[PDB]
Protein backbone atom coordinates (compact mmCIF):
# COMPACT_ATOMS: atom_id res chain seq x y z
CA UNK A 1 0.00 0.00 0.00
CA UNK A 2 2.55 2.43 -0.99
CA UNK A 3 1.38 4.65 -3.54
CA UNK A 4 4.44 5.46 -6.14
CA UNK A 5 6.01 1.78 -5.23
CA UNK A 6 10.12 1.22 -4.58
CA UNK A 7 11.84 0.84 -1.51
CA UNK A 8 13.70 3.78 -0.99
CA UNK A 9 12.71 6.45 2.14
CA UNK A 10 14.05 8.46 5.02
CA UNK A 11 15.73 6.72 7.69
CA UNK A 12 14.67 8.68 10.76
CA UNK A 13 17.92 8.34 13.00
CA UNK A 14 17.13 10.51 15.68
CA UNK A 15 13.87 11.69 17.35
CA UNK A 16 14.46 14.59 19.82
CA UNK A 17 11.71 13.93 23.18
CA UNK A 18 9.03 16.28 23.36
CA UNK A 19 9.34 17.21 19.19
CA UNK A 20 6.92 17.58 16.90
CA UNK A 21 8.28 14.00 14.93
CA UNK A 22 8.32 12.09 19.39
CA UNK A 23 4.70 13.29 19.90
CA UNK A 24 3.48 11.65 16.08
CA UNK A 25 4.83 8.41 17.50
CA UNK A 26 8.14 8.62 14.81
CA UNK A 27 10.82 5.90 16.19
CA UNK A 28 14.38 6.27 15.54
CA UNK A 29 16.01 3.66 13.69
CA UNK A 30 13.42 1.61 12.79
CA UNK A 31 10.96 4.20 10.63
CA UNK A 32 11.50 5.25 7.18
CA UNK A 33 9.17 8.06 6.17
CA UNK A 34 8.30 6.97 2.80
CA UNK A 35 5.66 9.82 1.67
CA UNK A 36 4.17 13.26 2.65
CA UNK A 37 0.62 14.19 2.08
CA UNK A 38 0.29 11.65 -0.58
CA UNK A 39 4.04 12.57 -2.42
CA UNK A 40 5.92 9.84 -2.57
CA UNK A 41 9.60 10.49 -1.15
CA UNK A 42 11.31 8.36 -3.38
CA UNK A 43 14.18 11.36 -4.12
CA UNK A 44 16.83 12.43 -2.53
CA UNK A 45 16.01 16.21 -2.77
CA UNK A 46 14.52 18.76 -0.90
CA UNK A 47 10.30 17.71 -1.40
CA UNK A 48 10.40 16.96 2.69
CA UNK A 49 12.10 19.68 3.75
CA UNK A 50 10.29 22.45 1.70
CA UNK A 51 6.55 20.64 2.15
CA UNK A 52 7.30 20.49 5.94
CA UNK A 53 8.07 24.54 5.34
CA UNK A 54 4.93 25.11 3.57
CA UNK A 55 3.23 23.09 6.22
CA UNK A 56 4.61 25.01 9.63
CA UNK A 57 1.78 24.77 12.34
CA UNK A 58 -0.60 22.67 9.90
CA UNK A 59 -1.06 18.38 10.92
CA UNK A 60 0.40 16.67 7.62
CA UNK A 61 0.26 12.97 6.94
CA UNK A 62 3.15 11.21 6.49
CA UNK A 63 3.53 7.12 5.58
CA UNK A 64 6.14 5.59 7.33
CA UNK A 65 7.12 2.21 6.91
CA UNK A 66 8.83 0.50 10.25
CA UNK A 67 11.86 -2.24 10.17
CA UNK A 68 10.70 -2.88 13.72
CA UNK A 69 7.00 -4.19 12.58
CA UNK A 70 7.48 -5.04 8.77
CA UNK A 71 4.13 -2.66 8.51
CA UNK A 72 3.35 0.99 7.02
CA UNK A 73 1.39 2.68 9.23
CA UNK A 74 0.16 6.66 8.88
CA UNK A 75 0.71 9.01 11.22
CA UNK A 76 -0.34 12.95 11.81
CA UNK A 77 2.70 15.45 12.27
CA UNK A 78 2.45 18.72 13.01
CA UNK A 79 5.74 20.84 11.91
CA UNK A 80 6.14 23.86 14.57
CA UNK A 81 8.57 26.07 15.88
CA UNK A 82 7.13 26.12 19.23
CA UNK A 83 7.82 23.37 20.68
CA UNK A 84 10.72 24.60 22.22
CA UNK A 85 13.58 22.65 20.68
CA UNK A 86 15.63 23.18 16.70
CA UNK A 87 13.97 22.49 13.69
CA UNK A 88 10.15 21.74 12.44
CA UNK A 89 10.08 18.33 13.77
CA UNK A 90 12.93 17.13 16.09
CA UNK A 91 14.39 14.64 13.80
CA UNK A 92 17.38 13.89 11.61
CA UNK A 93 17.50 11.88 8.83
CA UNK A 94 19.49 9.75 5.54
CA UNK A 95 18.04 9.06 2.46
CA UNK A 96 18.13 5.31 2.48
CA UNK A 97 16.12 2.19 1.26
CA UNK A 98 14.08 -0.19 4.08
CA UNK A 99 14.81 -3.48 2.34
CA UNK A 100 16.93 -5.74 4.59
CA UNK A 101 16.86 -3.32 7.37
CA UNK A 102 15.31 -5.87 9.83
CA UNK A 103 17.64 -8.59 9.14
CA UNK A 104 21.08 -6.49 10.90
CA UNK A 105 20.23 -7.19 14.55
CA UNK A 106 21.67 -9.71 17.14
CA UNK A 107 19.70 -10.94 20.01
CA UNK A 108 20.83 -11.32 23.63
CA UNK A 109 20.33 -14.30 25.21
CA UNK A 110 20.98 -15.81 28.44
CA UNK A 111 24.01 -13.75 30.60
CA UNK A 112 26.50 -14.34 32.97
CA UNK A 113 26.80 -12.81 36.35
CA UNK A 114 29.21 -10.73 36.08
CA UNK A 115 29.80 -10.84 32.52
CA UNK A 116 31.42 -8.15 30.46
CA UNK A 117 27.86 -8.16 29.06
CA UNK A 118 26.35 -8.07 32.27
CA UNK A 119 28.50 -5.00 33.32
CA UNK A 120 27.76 -3.50 30.03
CA UNK A 121 23.67 -3.78 31.63
CA UNK A 122 22.56 -6.57 28.64
CA UNK A 123 19.25 -7.89 29.51
CA UNK A 124 18.92 -11.76 28.48
CA UNK A 125 16.05 -11.84 26.02
CA UNK A 126 14.74 -8.68 25.64
CA UNK A 127 17.54 -6.79 24.17
CA UNK A 128 18.19 -6.87 20.47
CA UNK A 129 21.93 -5.18 19.50
CA UNK A 130 21.22 -2.67 16.41
CA UNK A 131 24.42 -1.97 15.47
CA UNK A 132 27.80 0.52 16.76
CA UNK A 133 29.66 3.08 15.01
CA UNK A 134 31.50 0.90 12.82
CA UNK A 135 29.68 -1.33 9.65
CA UNK A 136 28.12 -4.28 10.69
CA UNK A 137 26.11 -6.34 7.72
CA UNK A 138 26.72 -10.30 8.28
CA UNK A 139 26.06 -12.44 11.27
CA UNK A 140 29.95 -12.57 12.08
CA UNK A 141 30.54 -8.73 11.95
CA UNK A 142 29.14 -7.83 15.79
CA UNK A 143 32.05 -11.07 16.73
CA UNK A 144 34.42 -9.39 14.51
CA UNK A 145 34.05 -6.24 15.97
CA UNK A 146 34.10 -8.15 19.62
CA UNK A 147 36.80 -9.83 18.58
CA UNK A 148 38.40 -6.23 17.24
CA UNK A 149 37.71 -4.42 20.46
CA UNK A 150 39.34 -6.98 23.34
CA UNK A 151 40.04 -5.21 25.99
CA UNK A 152 38.74 -2.06 24.80
CA UNK A 153 35.05 -0.02 25.35
CA UNK A 154 32.71 -0.61 22.54
CA UNK A 155 29.73 1.45 21.88
CA UNK A 156 26.61 -0.79 20.84
CA UNK A 157 22.99 0.46 20.03
CA UNK A 158 20.38 -1.96 21.93
CA UNK A 159 16.47 -2.07 21.33
CA UNK A 160 14.98 -3.63 24.19
CA UNK A 161 11.17 -5.02 23.68
CA UNK A 162 9.77 -4.46 26.90
CA UNK A 163 10.68 -0.87 27.13
CA UNK A 164 10.27 -0.42 22.94
CA UNK A 165 13.07 1.72 23.44
CA UNK A 166 16.67 2.10 21.95
CA UNK A 167 19.75 3.51 24.16
CA UNK A 168 23.63 3.62 24.06
CA UNK A 169 25.74 0.78 26.06
CA UNK A 170 29.32 0.41 26.25
CA UNK A 171 30.63 -3.01 26.56
CA UNK A 172 34.31 -4.14 27.12
CA UNK A 173 35.13 -7.33 25.97
CA UNK A 174 37.33 -9.53 28.19
CA UNK A 175 38.59 -13.23 27.78
CA UNK A 176 39.77 -13.12 31.25
CA UNK A 177 36.81 -12.05 32.89
CA UNK A 178 36.80 -15.53 34.93
CA UNK A 179 34.03 -17.77 32.04
CA UNK A 180 34.00 -18.92 28.47
CA UNK A 181 34.64 -16.11 26.16
CA UNK A 182 35.01 -12.66 25.92
CA UNK A 183 31.17 -11.29 25.96
CA UNK A 184 29.57 -14.00 28.64
CA UNK A 185 26.21 -13.85 27.03
CA UNK A 186 25.00 -15.40 24.25
CA UNK A 187 24.25 -13.71 21.17
CA UNK A 188 21.32 -15.07 18.18
CA UNK A 189 21.24 -13.85 14.99
CA UNK A 190 18.77 -14.64 11.82
CA UNK A 191 14.77 -15.12 11.74
CA UNK A 192 14.17 -16.67 15.34
CA UNK A 193 16.39 -13.94 16.36
CA UNK A 194 14.87 -10.81 15.06
CA UNK A 195 12.53 -8.21 17.15
CA UNK A 196 9.19 -9.84 17.53
CA UNK A 197 6.42 -8.84 15.21
CA UNK B 1 24.03 4.41 29.80
CA UNK B 2 23.13 7.37 26.94
CA UNK B 3 19.60 7.08 26.25
CA UNK B 4 18.21 10.60 25.05
CA UNK B 5 18.30 12.83 22.08
CA UNK B 6 20.54 9.24 20.58
CA UNK B 7 21.55 9.86 16.37
CA UNK B 8 21.46 5.96 15.39
CA UNK B 9 24.04 6.37 12.51
CA UNK B 10 24.19 2.85 12.31
CA UNK B 11 22.83 1.62 9.00
CA UNK B 12 24.83 0.22 6.31
CA UNK B 13 22.02 1.60 3.86
CA UNK B 14 21.92 4.77 4.10
CA UNK B 15 23.09 7.06 1.08
CA UNK B 16 22.11 10.57 1.74
CA UNK B 17 23.84 13.26 4.10
CA UNK B 18 22.53 13.43 7.85
CA UNK B 19 19.84 16.35 7.88
CA UNK B 20 17.75 17.60 10.71
CA UNK B 21 13.81 18.31 10.39
ZN1 LIG C 1 19.51 3.74 6.66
Amino acid sequence: EIPGGGTEGYHVLRVQENSPGHRAGLEPFFDFIVSINGSRLNKDNDTLKDLLKANVEKPVKMLIYSSKTLELREASVTPSNLWGGQGLLGVSIRFCSFDGANENVWHVLEVESNSPAALAGLRPHSDYIIGADTVMNESEDLFSLIETHEAKPLKLYVYNTDTDNCREVIITPNSAWGGEGSLGCGIGYGYLHRIPT
Amino acid sequence: TRYENITFNCCNHCQGELIAL
